[PDB]
């Protein structure tokens, strides 16, 4: 038979689901490197920005 | 010549901006503190460069 585990309602039987993969990223995934260079993509595009946006380092 | 730019156009503007189609010469005396050489015509840019 199953192996019972402690629970708020006494001894019950536990189990697991199967991985879904639809979890939004949590605080942990966010990093300064992650988005510090990201906003370089919010600027417009043209001859005045192409070189500058390409040479961005962090 | 922009490598990552668009194909058909390349503006390439000039470094400065003025026409100097006509010229004016101002002659006068200076003081000891002046660094400019005497009796040699030189071009004047702006008031920020004066005094010295």
């Amino acid at each position: 038979m199953n192996v019972l585990v402690p629970g708020i309602d006494g001894m019950v039987s536990a189990g697991k689901f199967e991985y879904s993969g639809c979890c939004p990223p949590d605080f942990a995934d966010m990093d300064e490197c992650t988005l510090a260079t990201s906003y370089v993509g919010l600027l417009p595009s043209g001859p005045l920005w192409d070189r500058a946006k390409y040479e961005a380092i962090t | 010549a922009l490598s990552d730019g668009f194909v058909r156009l390349c503006i390439d503007p000039s470094l400065n901006f003025f026409g100097e189609g006509c010229k004016i010469l101002v002659e006068g005396q200076i003081t000891d503190d002046a660094t400019a050489a005497e009796n040699v015509v030189t071009c004047v840019n702006s008031e920020l460069d004066l005094v010295e």
